[PDB]
């Protein structure tokens, strides 16, 4: 198949390169090689095929070459809207290999703070014993949060851990809070305050 | 331009035959060098080619899987159909059908993707209960209201508050898999407290595998 | 390969400049008259063939070569006055696991005669044992299948070859080029070019009884003495321009510098003046 | 021209890096000889030599045989950086401290 | 399989008409030369693996 680097880092404005090695290249001459781009939540679109040429609708920031047997993707002028997975694909003797993945992490952004939003449950699910209070938080750059759901007691989560990157338009990592509030213990809980701890600023 | 849309049942019983189709519009398959293929993308993994058809009825398949992958062309109605047998709980992935314009351009235009999650579970009825934007959400800045659609096994489900208008605002974050083997979404809208009490807001759940679309709203409560 | 097409074109204007602005044709080896000086050339009957071969086999389309496709599939005569056009077609004639829609002939009794198309399927019997519907040691299908995979270098990639066979003989021309025409001036020694036949001389209305099927006319030597106008169907005689020898009568440089000129072959009306024998 | 020691291999044709994409690129069909030698004896100085510079930020990749001597501030994001060197806007030419 | 003994055959007349008396061979494909023109070409040193 084709091996690719797992994680590639790049400062905004510089240029980084990918490596599409041979890895027991039954591809032969390695004539045709196409690179794709797949943002989290969208479909992979072609960025550069036949690296000596480029398709229409792609800026000059993307370019590629292959010295002897390894194809490289040269992406100059990195921006915030470039953190996506890239794949090199060629023609094998009996199939069409797509290689591995390559995640681009463009550092150099201010650490955002997550806003807490504890939406009160409407008076429709409480009559059916479905207390499912939510403390959905989002808009944070690091991506490592730990909610501390507690009604003035031992803080527990019980299902809040979800590992959702959610690389939306603002490129800020989101979260997803879900509580296991017992339908019978809802009367005992005064308000069930919500506290979220962030990276760096743990308070 | 080229528009590659997919269809077919996303949820099915295990150990069956899929009927995932690919309705292509904007080009003729009879062009020399053209063709429509199929690419698999497991969650959190890389791409992998499955099958590929051409303009001269040539059917090329992956060397690993040849006893189940059976593709066929229906250019009379412009609908490429893919069928695969012996469904195991390892094939759960988002399938894509991309057009192979020529040998140099390997799958230039792709589709949108259809997730097929079939291991053990059947469909489940979604419970729609919007969260009332009470004084807590009003005084706490933006009174974000969100429908609490939960208790559903199929993952692909779209929501949009007041469909047609208000394209932005809705968060639409991925669901969370709890210990009940089900999913739950709580997509809230970023509409502020300017005018929300006298209007109507429905997130328009589109749980297609269950064939259910419950549109309902809520009123401001008092804690 | 074994079923190369042949679409003869006639009675049309051929502008070969269109082929230059097409896909890169880095095989335009005109084994014939000229690659560049081709638009200003009238033809009689042009036969355009087509076939698809590998990369290392394009050099066998030249007039006179050994190999497998130049001896049993498509052979050109040694007097082929034409142009062979080929280009790399590894973009639509190739597919995964190799394309099996292009078959070539491998086994045959004798060498293919020039411009022969052998459309047949018989098991070549190579020896004693006669076969009926099976193939073994002395029997095998003579039509092998090419393997055009998009994985090899450019040594075996499919190459679409189109060969244009020209005739260029004394016949009414039908396929000329984009060159324009002018007005016919008879009584003047000028440069004429009728259907490629260049030259200079005086054109006069000849009283020769040209048959309806005859166009050119030659004298005791292989020189065009009369040619029929291709537009108005008029027979004109081609008389050469006014030439002749020149002699200088010099009494001697030491004596004087006056000299006399003797134009040999002139009647004092086509150059004191004195007419001699 | 004077480059850094870890960038001599970026001069050979068909190479990618920092001075071969933003400062000076040699054509792939190069028909000459590259000659280099260590010059730390007459170029290095205490506290670094701030006379030699090199380009770090550029929109596109430099074409072969192009001498870009411009000094406009590199613009990122959506803001119209005129001359302010903010968080996303930096100076194109940086100094090669040769200690 | 891994101990194929190569027989370096040279300086002789290679008569390929004696390989038809044995059992019917399943593969007799000459990958690069013509079986018909095999009895006409002169080689230098033919090697035979087993």
């Amino acid at each position: 198949a084709l091996t690719q680097p797992a994680s590639v880092s790049g400062s905004p404005g510089l240029s980084i390169t990918i490596s599409c090695t041979a890895t027991s290249s039954d591809v032969g001459a390695y004539n045709y090689v196409s690179w794709y781009q797949q943002h989290p939540g969208q479909a992979p679109k072609l960025m550069i095929y036949d690296v000596s040429k480029r398709p229409s609708g792609v800026s000059n920031r993307f370019s590629g070459s292959k010295s002897a047997n390894t194809a490289s993707l040269t992406i100059s002028g990195l921006q915030a809207e470039d953190e996506a997975d890239y794949y090199c694909s060629s023609y094998t003797t009996t199939s069409v290999v797509f290689g591995g993945g390559t995640k681009l992490t463009v550092l150099g952004q201010p650490k955002a703070a997550p806003s807490v939003t504890l939406f009160p449950p409407s008076s429709e699910e409480l009559q059916a014993n479905k207390a499912t209070l939510v403390c959905l938080i989002s808009d944070f750059y690091p991506g490592a949060v730990t909610v501390a759901w507690k009604a003035d007691s031992s803080p527990v989560k019980a299902g809040v851990e979800t590992t959702t990157p959610s690389k939306q338009s603002n490129n800020k990592y989101a979260a997803s809070s879900y509580l296991s509030l017992t339908p019978e213990q809802w009367k005992s809980h005064r308000s069930y305050s919500c506290q979220v701890t962030h990276e760096g600023s743990t308070v | 331009q080229v528009t590659l849309r997919e269809s077919g049942p996303t949820l099915v019983k295990p150990k069956q035959t899929l009927t995932l189709t690919c309705t292509f519009s904007g080009f003729s398959l009879s062009t020399p060098g053209g063709g429509v293929g199929w690419i698999r993308q497991p969650p959190g993994k890389a791409l992998e080619w499955l099958a590929l058809i051409y303009w001269d009825d040539d059917k090329r398949y992956s060397p690993s899987l040849k006893s189940s992958l059976t593709i066929t062309k229906d250019t009379s109605k412009n609908q490429v159909v893919l069928t695969m047998t012996n469904m195991d709980p390892v094939d759960t992935a988002t399938y894509y059908c991309a057009r192979l314009t020529a040998a140099d351009t390997i799958f230039d235009c792709w589709g949108q993707g259809t997730l097929v999650t079939v291991s053990s579970a059947s469909t489940k009825g979604p419970s729609v209960f919007p969260l009332a934007p009470s004084s807590k959400s009003t005084s706490g800045g933006t009174a974000a209201l969100g429908c609490l659609v939960k208790d559903y096994f199929p993952e692909p489900v779209t929501v949009s508050w007041n469909s047609g208008a208000l394209t932005s605002g809705v968060h639409t974050f991925p669901a969370v898999l709890q210990s009940s083997g089900l999913y739950s979404l709580s997509s809230v809208v970023t509409v502020p407290s300017s005018s929300l009490g006298t209007q109507t807001y429905i997130c328009n759940v589109n749980h297609k595998p269950s064939n259910t679309k419950v549109d309902k709203r809520v009123e401001p409560k008092s804690c | 390969v074994y079923a190369w097409n042949r679409k003869r074109i006639s009675n049309c204007v051929a502008d070969y400049s269109v082929l230059y602005n097409l896909a890169p044709f880095f095989t335009f080896k005109c084994y014939g008259v000229s690659p560049t000086k081709l638009n200003d050339l009238c033809f009689t009957n042009v036969y355009a063939d087509s076939f698809v071969i590998r990369g290392d086999e394009v050099r066998q389309i030249a007039p006179g070569q050994t190999g497998n496709i130049a001896d049993y599939n498509y052979k050109l005569p040694d007097d082929f006055t034409g142009c062979v056009i080929a280009w790399n077609s590894n973009k639509l004639d190739s597919k995964v696991s190799g394309n099996y829609n292009y078959l070539y002939r491998l086994f045959r009794k004798s060498n293919l005669k020039p411009f022969e198309r052998d459309i047949s399927t018989e098991i070549y019997q190579a020896g004693n044992k006669p076969c009926n519907g099976v193939a073994g040691f002395n029997c095998y299908f003579p039509l092998r299948s090419y393997s055009f995979r998009p994985t090899y270098g450019v040594g075996h990639q499919p190459y679409r070859v189109v060969v244009l066979s020209f005739e260029l003989l004394h016949a009414p021309a039908t396929v000329c080029g984009p060159k324009k025409s002018t007005n016919l001036v008879k009584n003047k020694c000028v440069n004429f070019n009728f259907n490629g036949l260049k030259g200079t001389g005086v054109l006069t209305e000849s009283n020769k009884k040209f048959l309806p099927f005859q166009q050119f006319g030659r004298d005791i030597a292989d020189t065009t003495d009369a040619v029929r106008d291709p537009q108005t169907l008029e027979i004109l005689d081609i008389t050469p321009c006014s030439f002749g020898g020149v002699s200088v009568i010099t009494p001697g440089t030491n004596t004087s510098n006056q000299v006399a000129v003797l134009y040999q072959g002139v009647n004092c009306t086509e150059v004191n003046v004195f007419q001699t024998r």
